[PDB]
RNA sequence: CGCUGGGUAGCCAAGUGCGGAGCGGAUAACUGCUGAAAGCAUCUAAGUAGUAAGCCCACCCCAAGAUGAGUGCUCUCCUA
RNA sequence: UUCACAUCGACGGGAAGGUUUGGCACCUCGAUGUCGGCUCUUCGCCACCUGGGGCUGUAGUAUGUUCCAAGGGUUGGGCUGUUCGCCCAUUAAAGCGGUACGUGAGCUGGGUUCAGAACGUCGUGAGACAGUUCGGUCCAUAUCCGGUGUGGGCGUUAGAG
RNA sequence: UCGGAGAGAGGCUCGGUGAAAUAGACAUGUCUGUGAAGAUGCGGACUACCUGCACCUGGACAGAAAGACCCUAUGAAGCU
RNA sequence: GGCCAGUGAGACGAUGGGGGAUAAGCUUCAUCGUCGAGAGGGAAACAGCCCGGAUCACCAGCUAAGGCCCCUAAAUGACCGCUCAGUGAUAAAGGAGGUAGGGGUGCAGAGACAGCCAGGAGGUUUGCCUAGAAGCAGCCACCCUUGAAAGAGUGCGUAAUAGCUCACUGAUCGAGCGCUCUUGCGCCGAAGAUGAACGGGGCUAAGCGGUCUGCCGAAGCUGUGGGAUGUAAAAAAACAUCGGUAGGGGAGCGUUCCGUGUUAGGGAGAAACGCGUGCGUGAGCCGCGUUGGACGAAGCGGAAGCGAGAAUGUCGGCUUG
RNA sequence: AACCCAGAGCUAGCUGGUUCUCCCCGAAAUGCGUUGAGGCGCAGCAGUUGACUGGACAUCUAGGGGUAAAGCACUGUUUCG
RNA sequence: AGGGUGAAAAGAACCCCCAUCGGGGAGUGAAAUAGAACAUGAAACCGUAAGCUCUCAAGCAGUGGGAGGGGGACCAGACC
């Protein structure tokens, strides 16, 4: 025989889900063009 | 009638589950009855119809049903 | 699917018929309480299979309850105690109409297959059950006829189901196969049969022609 | 999810909030999901002017 | 059972009967039939034939707690 | 006899398995009881036989080797505590292993060779030997799972036979 | 071989009396995988209505009892 | 420096090595990451692998790792190619007209490949051996001629011959045919003992490679509000911080007794025991009791036989079987 | 090498156990030495109180090397003419 | 190892069950649920009554959401 298994931290470094796509690493996130700021939560009204 | 399994299955669970109403808590049962009529009739893509096995067993050893 | 109608009697001891040619055989004599009279039919229109249904042992109707004469006096025959079908293929002429059918269907039929319930020996042990071996009777064993190893080590950590414990050994009924049937009697209404029935003689049997 | 696939068409969950965020709604909280049920015909009003 | 001699009914075998059937279905190895991708060929890529104590069914029994809880026949619900 | 590939295959190489002897010391020593036998399983195929086939330096009988196939079987004994093994009579054949000896909360002998004694050898001696021989207590009412039988309740949308 | 029958005392049922070892709480399945590398308790699948009674003991690394074997202690003791 | 602790059994993963058999979740070192002492998410489950550092609340939003058929949140999303083995979890040497390419080299409209048919002869049985060896048991070279081409022969066969047949050429139809390297994904090699056992169902895409847009996705970040620590030495406000084992420091609650105390209060119900739609960061306080019947608070202080779930603890009571 | 009492609450580098709360900080499993290896003393790394200090993290420059790579100029070793 | 009915035995006259033990009325007492096992009486443990709910179900028995139902209620949206 002589193949060693993969035992536990062996066989976290090889089956965990790695994402080995060039493309699905480039991604950012989706950017939206700014807003204006929000008026107040509340005022005081006498 | 020459539908395929598993994506027919999995458009009938969409609706057993209840997951095309916006009723739908997971914790009741919101889903909807379906009826399925030509079974025999059902098609697979592939080589599912020589090579695909649903075994079952019982308790005891050597019982697995080919 | 049996091949054919068949009759029910009752075991009546054991005793030897002496051929002519000089052989003496074992066999069993069967007589008839009452005739088994064709009671309700199921076709392949009212039911999902076709069977006769017969009885036996014409009583007195105190011993038999409403729903059951009730049944009977559908058909319009006599109330009796006994009751089973024959399952048989779409071609059957029966009417359930007290066809009283007697008992000329066998005798050329030289095979013959008996049902009935064994004589029970309650709840006996491993060592008749399944046939088993004692251990060793002395050199200072204490395993006498007992069950011995139940099972495997850890890695089942259980045991088999089906595994052979003691239990309750007879009482269900058995088929036994392709008894070749014998000298008829038309007036005695007893049959002789080379074999040995199920059970002591008194009890309900089966009496149907082979499937082989 | 379930309330925006009733429409037969295939808009999805993802092209509801594509057309969510590209007309300027600001952070309706997925409380629209509380509203798709108690008020079925304002989040048709919701969606049919997420269409236009 | 004082020790022996036999024995009916039970129980049992060493005794007595019976069983292991199927030109039934599909296959594994193999032999093929036409037969192309390379006008030759090849059991195969289309279709298809023989065939294993193996698989399933048939065989004997239990069996609708099979909560999927079946089907058929029949009886009974009255007085204020 | 010619002929690498009917059958063996030197010099070398590549694997699978975890059944031997090993390596590590990772669970267990406020206790995981080793070896053999009896009883009783069940499973694997790396096939001894049975069923089908290919090739044969297969004329036929019988083969040699190999493919599919684990349904079923795989004897009775003399020696030894024996596993293994030798021998006799055979048989279609008398397969190899896993299941913590598979199985000592089911059972008994050699042994982790316990306490007595003797022989050889070692030691000045007390004592000792992976040397030998005789004798040498082995517990247990099943709580739960598991199993084999056998009920009772309730359900099966009225209640039953 | 190769078991078989029968008689007692138990065992089973009823009436009386009535413990014990053990015990974190137990609503206490099988396969397979993982995990302190032998899981009813974690994961996936399958299977199981609830709850008794009588037997059997494969597992709960079952009960005992701070392993007699192995090693450590600048331990104890006997003996030479 | 002063006072004062633990720790000195480590583990795996990457790199650099030694011991081994470049075998071990093996052993010993050197730098680093995690666990130890680290929660959450992805990894089916699963200390050490990836993201990530948990003060707390919200029935808030945006994301990292990773995913978007169903179980189970989000795409049965779009466009190029590939795989037909359920490969998609797996191990090699080696084999292969598998399929999708790519680079070389050789033949063709003066007919290129595959099949049928025709020829394949003369010296010659080259010279040795053998009875024969005539190409076919073998040894040595292994010719030229007619020609369209023929090899002392490619194999079978025969006692040897004879003979069947091929490399090569001629002829009919006709347009692609060889033989090498090479990747991508595949096939066989590839077989275990209880039972699908590879998350499941399943899928020819829901698989594998290359891009494009969005969404799901943590206790991360952001937002809105509290608490505490450090600045800090009063308050307010600000900025930073606030996972934690062995351990270190600061601040507090409770208990019984004592000083105030022959305290306030108390047979118009104290302590006890039981109760809460109350308050605190919590140890706890306060309040209510058709129970009970005589003691005893708070505040400001002190002293302990001072706080219980563990010791095969121990003493009583009562279970299980 | 009896039992009881007493020294004796012998001794144990060993085992088990050591009880209320909140906040801040936070390791180590290394070296040396040891009749020592599962103990201990010191150093390393915590907590708190200070006194001197002005550094950390990025970038650049300068110094010694002899590792990786490489090479046969020394020491060996080796294939062929 | 085993203490504490009351303030005072004033310790239950008499009737019934009845062989006793004991129990219920009546009487003493402020209290008889202070009755001689007698003072406050907690937990484990054993029970009985009322509300909701379990017999296709896999679970360190919780927790987040909460179907259905029940109870008093007054900030009737709340609480259990």
């Amino acid at each position: 025989s002589s193949r060693p298994q993969k035992k536990g931290t062996a066989h976290h470094m090889k089956t965990r889900p790695k994402k080995t796509a060039r493309w699905d690493i480039k991604r950012g996130p989706a950017v939206y063009p700014p807003l204006p700021p929000l008026p107040a939560e509340w005022t005081i009204v006498s | 009638t020459d539908l395929i399994l598993g994506r027919m299955a999995s458009t009938i669970a969409i609706h057993i589950r209840g997951k095309n109403l916006a009723s739908y808590t997971p914790s009741v049962d919101m889903g909807a009855f379906v009826i399925v009529v030509n079974a025999d009739k059902v098609a697979v893509s592939g080589k599912k119809r020589t090579q695909k096995l649903y075994r079952r067993h019982s308790g005891r050893p050597g019982g697995l049903k080919e | 699917v049996d091949a054919g109608i068949g009759v029910m009697g009752t075991k009546l001891g054991m005793m030897s018929f002496f051929e002519e040619d000089g052989t003496v055989v074992p066999v069993t004599v069967i007589g008839f309480k009452e005739g088994n009279i064709v009671t309700q039919v199921k076709t392949e229109s009212t039911d999902g299979y076709n069977a006769v249904q017969v009885g036996y042992e014409r009583l007195r109707d105190r011993k038999l309850t409403m729903p059951e004469r009730g049944h009977l006096n559908k058909a319009g025959v006599i109330p009796m105690r006994h009751l089973q079908e024959f399952r048989l293929v779409s071609v059957d002429d029966f009417t359930p109409s007290q066809k009283l059918l007697f008992e000329e269907l066998f005798k050329e039929g030289d095979m013959v297959d008996i049902s009935g319930t064994t004589i029970g020996k309650g709840f006996q042990g491993g060592i008749k059950r399944h046939n088993f071996k004692r251990g060793l009777m002395t050199h200072g064993s204490k395993s006498h006829r007992a069950l011995g190893s139940i099972g495997a080590g850890t890695t089942p950590g259980h045991v088999y189901k089906g595994k052979k414990m003691p239990g309750r050994m007879g009482g269900t009924k058995t088929k036994i196969r392709k008894l070749k049937i014998m000298k008829i009697d038309t007036d005695l209404r007893v049959v002789m049969i080379k074999g040995a029935v199920p059970g002591k003689p008194g009890n309900l049997l089966r009496l149907a022609p082979a499937k082989i | 999810n379930a309330a925006i696939r009733e429409r037969g068409v295939y808009y999805n969950y993802s092209k509801f909030i594509h057309d969510l965020y590209k007309r300027q709604l600001l952070l309706n909280r997925k409380i629209l999901a509380q509203i798709a049920i108690l008020n079925p015909n304002c989040i048709y009003m919701i969606y049919n002017e997420i269409i236009k």
